[PDB]
Order: C-alpha cells, then structure tokens, then sequence
C-alpha cells in the first residue's frame, strides 16, 4: 500500500558540469600497454 | 583453402620469388656497402697520432661489445 | 634519427595492416573461414570461401608491390652510400659539395 | 546555379565540358543558361606546435573558400597572420608556413629564403 | 579542369617566385664569388 | 599452454596483445593464467655443394 | 563489383604514380648532384656537365 | 656472365608463367572460354566468363 503526499514549496532542479566521469570497462578482456578504441555508450566529458 | 589455392599458386610463386629476390638484394647491399676491403686492418696500439684524439670512433676494449661509443650511442638512439 | 626510423615503422605498420586484413569479411558473412564451414551447408559454403580467398589475395599483392618499391629505393640509397664510401672514405674526392 | 556568359544554339537543352560532365543546362522557364558547379568539399588539417610547447591548435582547409586568414592554400583559422617573415618550420604550402612565436600564439607568415 | 571528381591538386610548397629568387641568388653567388660561397662564406 | 607471470583482474576471462590476437586465457576451474603460442612452422631449406 | 573495380583502378593509378615518383626522385637526385658539382664549383668529371 | 643470364631467365620465366596462368581456371569449372561457350549458354555462363 502507498499514500499520497501534500503540496509544498520545493526547489527547481539545477544543472552541473561533469569532469572526467562516466568511464567503465567496455568488455571483459585484458589489455596491457595498448591504446584500443571501441564504439560503445559512454558519458560525454564537459557536458 | 588449399583445394582452391591451386588456381593462384602461380601468383603465390611470383610473390614468393619477389620476396626472395628482395631478401637476397638486401643481403647483397651490405656486401656492396661495407665489404670494400678484404684485409682486416688492426688498430695500432700506439694512440699518438700527432695530437688527434681517435678514441671516439675507434673501438674500446673496456666493453665486451667492442663498439665505438659513437656507434653505441647510435644503436641506443634508434629503436 | 629520421631516415632509420621510417624504414622500420613503415614495415611494422604494413605487417599490422596485413594482420588486420584477416579481420574483415570482404563482403561475406564471417571473417574466420572456420565458422562458415562449421555452420553452413557444403554446397553454399564454397561461395563465401571464394570471396575470402579473393579478398586476401587482393590484400597480398599491394604489400608485395609496396615492398618492391621500397626495395628499389633501398637499392638506390645503398648504391649512393657505396659510392660515397668508395670516394670520400676510400680516398679523397674532388667533387665539391658531395662529401 | 551561376549566371553564364555563353549562349546555346536554339535546339539544345544540355551542355558538357572537356571532362564530359554536365555543367551547363538551359532553364526551360525563360531560356536562361545556368552553369553547374559541384558543391564545396575538402579535408581539414591541424597545425600542432608540438608536445610540451603549446596546447592550442589551428585548423586548415585545403581548397575551401571562407583569427581567420585567407591564404593561397585554402582557409586558415586559429592563426593570426603577421607581415614580417622568419624561417618557418611547419610547412603549409604556397610559400607560407605556420609557427608558434610570441603571450605566445600560433602565427602564419611568408617564408624567408 | 580535373578537380570536379574529388581529384584535388596540392599547391607546391615553393612558388615560382621563390624558385626564381633561389636561381637568381645562385647566379649572383656564382658570378661574384665562384665556388667560395658553395663551400663556405662568400669571397669576392 | 605455458605458465605466465602476469596476473589478471578478477573479472576477465580473455586476453589479447598489441597485434590483437587472443594469446592469454584464464583457466576457469583453478584460476591460472595460461598463454597461447602457435606450435611451430617453417621451411625446409637445403644446402647443396 | 563496382567497389572492386574502382579499387583495382585506384591501385593501378597508385602504382603508376609511385613508379613516376621514383623516376622523379632519381631525376631530382641527378639534378641536385649536377647543381652541387657543375654549378657550385668546377667539376673534373669529363662529359658530365 | 651472371647478370645477362639472370635477366634473360627472369623474362623467359615471367612469360612462361603468364602462359601457364592462361591454363588456370581461377576458381571456375574450366580454363579455356571455348569449352564453357560450347557447353553452356552465354546468358548462364556470363559469370564464369567474367
Ligand atoms: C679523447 O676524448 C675522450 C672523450 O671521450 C677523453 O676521455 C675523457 O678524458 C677525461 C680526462 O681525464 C675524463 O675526465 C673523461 O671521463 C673521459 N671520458 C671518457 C668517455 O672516457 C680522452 O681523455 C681524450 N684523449 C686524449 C688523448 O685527448
Ligand atoms: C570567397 O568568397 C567571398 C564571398 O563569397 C568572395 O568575395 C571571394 O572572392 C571568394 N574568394 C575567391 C578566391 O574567389
Ligand atoms: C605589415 O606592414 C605593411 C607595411 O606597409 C602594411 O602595409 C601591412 O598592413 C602590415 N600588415 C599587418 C598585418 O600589420
Ligand atoms: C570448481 O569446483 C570444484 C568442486 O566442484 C572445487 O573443488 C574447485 O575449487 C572449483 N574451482 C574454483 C573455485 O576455481
């Protein structure tokens, strides 16, 4: 079960800037001392 | 792939012969460049050449490689 | 050193390109020739293997031509170096601005 | 569709060139001869001062017609043109190079022989 | 021309004026110094 | 399958090299890192007097 | 088949241009040697300048 | 004379290699085009001829 809330004064959402964030492993392989480029969904920098 | 390769084994022979000719040509290049003389001349033990310092181009006995320091630097500079 | 580095880097990148050429299907449905042989019927499998061999044979000829041109350039440079050795090193050369 | 200065005989609709490309067509509305020129294209180039010297770069266009300086080798942006001449190091073409000189920014100048 | 089909030409690094200047400088050196300017400083 | 001296992060099963060739695969049941090397190949050259 | 034929024509043009560039390099080296010897001094090589 | 013999042998071997390459099928069902023309119709045998 759930209940409803009441109207109140809230704050508008703000916008911030990312700084070298949103990088993960695009695969499950081991790569040492190489520069490998892949096409995959990531987070833009300075967005 | 080999059962289809007999239709182009002649091209394979041509490319193999071209590679062999390239290899023997580069082998002959060193003979035409460095093998100018057939007598190996030993450096004299006396280093008094009137004041000319030749230790930077002559080999040194301090290292087992017996490569001149200029030649050793050239070897180390290029990968 | 510039002259001694290009002759190695070009050969290394040509070998890398030759390695990478095996990763392309050349318009077929697979890159490795084992998958089509182990997945499809023998009569139909002969038209994808033919595509693969044609693509790799086309790849194997441009490298040969480039190596032949590079070998000709190396021969010219080696002849120039041998003449320079035999003149400036093996005696004194009267040619001005040559040694 | 530029305005041509050559007229056609009163029985033709098309027009080709030496390279056999349709580059001239008569407008059927008012019998006006209009040229055909292919739309602009080219390749971008990057002028780099080098590693451990600077960070900013300049963008060079090959044959595209347009801070911004119109060179004889295309369009150059990001490099300020200066009238004086020094010895250049990074070639561009048509007798003008680019270099990083005094802060300090990338400049373009004619070579000194 | 031959540039409508993506076959763009590259302008030369040295324009004809610069090659003319180089040839004129070589001519002046070879008529005012002989071979001294080709193997060191120019000598009149 | 030789015995290697390089460890793998505890989420990877494959492994490649500079030339992009699978030459290092972790064995799944005891977690050893083993290298892959082609057996041998070459040519039969002969010297004739 | 259009891509394959166009690639063949482009490769043939590239090989022809490379051969022409090698010939141009030989001619330019000859011209540079001639400028270094016959122009930048007097050359003792008979029937060369 | 090694050089003249070598260049003559290279030219002769290249010409003989071309002649024997004319005797190859290049993955087709025959080498000579006349056999394919006589045994198969030109509308169907166009791909082999190509
Ligand atoms: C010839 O040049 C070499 C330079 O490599 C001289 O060797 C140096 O000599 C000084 C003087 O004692 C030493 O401090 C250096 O450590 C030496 N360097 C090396 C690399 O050995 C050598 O003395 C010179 N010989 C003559 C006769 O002038
Ligand atoms: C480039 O375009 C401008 C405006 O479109 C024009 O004034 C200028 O003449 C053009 N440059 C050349 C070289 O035609
Ligand atoms: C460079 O100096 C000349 C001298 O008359 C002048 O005409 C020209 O405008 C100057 N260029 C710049 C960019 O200051
Ligand atoms: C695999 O399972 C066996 C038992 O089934 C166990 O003894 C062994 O340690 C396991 N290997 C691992 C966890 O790497």
């Amino acid at each position: 079960q759930c209940v409803n809330l009441t109207t109140r004064t809230q704050l508008p959402p703000a916008y911030t800037n990312s700084f070298t964030r949103g990088v993960y492993y695009p695969d499950k392989v081991f790569r040492s001392s190489v520069l490998h480029s892949t096409q995959d969904l990531f987070l833009p920098f300075f967005s | 792939c080999s059962n289809l390769l007999l239709q182009y084994g002649s091209f394979c022979t041509q490319l193999n012969r071209a590679l062999t000719g390239i290899a023997v040509e580069q082998d002959k290049n060193t003979q035409e460049v460095f093998a100018q003389v057939k007598q190996i001349y030993k450096t004299p033990p006396i280093k008094d050449f009137g004041g000319f310092n030749f230790s930077q181009i002559l080999p040194d006995p301090s290292k087992p490689s017996k490569r001149s320091p200029i030649e050793d630097l050239l070897f180390n500079k290029v990968t | 050193l510039g002259k001694l580095q290009d002759v190695v880097n070009q050969n290394a990148q040509a070998l890398n390109t030759l390695v990478k050429q095996l990763s392309s299907n050349f318009g077929a449905i697979s890159s490795v020739l084992n998958d089509i042989l182990s997945r499809l019927d023998p009569p139909e499998a002969e038209v994808q293997i033919d595509r693969l061999i044609t693509g790799r044979l086309q790849s194997l000829q441009t490298y040969v031509t480039q190596q032949l041109i590079r070998a000709a350039e190396i021969r010219a440079s080696a002849n120039l170096a041998a003449t320079k050795m035999s003149e400036c090193v093996l005696g004194q050369s009267k040619r001005v601005d040559f040694c | 569709l530029t305005e041509s200065n050559k007229k056609f005989l009163p029985f033709q609709q098309f027009g080709r060139d030496i390279a056999d490309t349709t580059d001239a067509v008569r407008d059927p509305q008012t019998l006006e001869i209009l040229d055909i020129t292919p739309c602009s294209f080219g390749g971008v180039s990057v002028i780099t001062p080098g590693t451990n010297t600077s960070n900013q770069v300049a963008v060079l266009y090959q044959d595209v017609n347009c801070n911004v300086f119109q060179t004889r080798a295309g369009c150059l942006i990001g490099a300020e043109h200066v009238n004086n001449s020094y010895e250049c190091d990074i070639p561009i073409g048509a007798g003008i190079c680019a270099s990083y000189q005094t802060s300090q920014s990338i400049i373009a100048y004619t070579m000194s022989l | 021309a031959q540039k409508f089909n993506g076959l763009t030409v590259l302008p030369p690094l040295l324009t004809d004026e610069m090659i003319a200047q180089y040839t004129s400088a070589l001519l002046a050196g070879t008529i005012t110094s002989g071979w001294t300017f080709g193997a060191g400083p120019a000598l009149q």
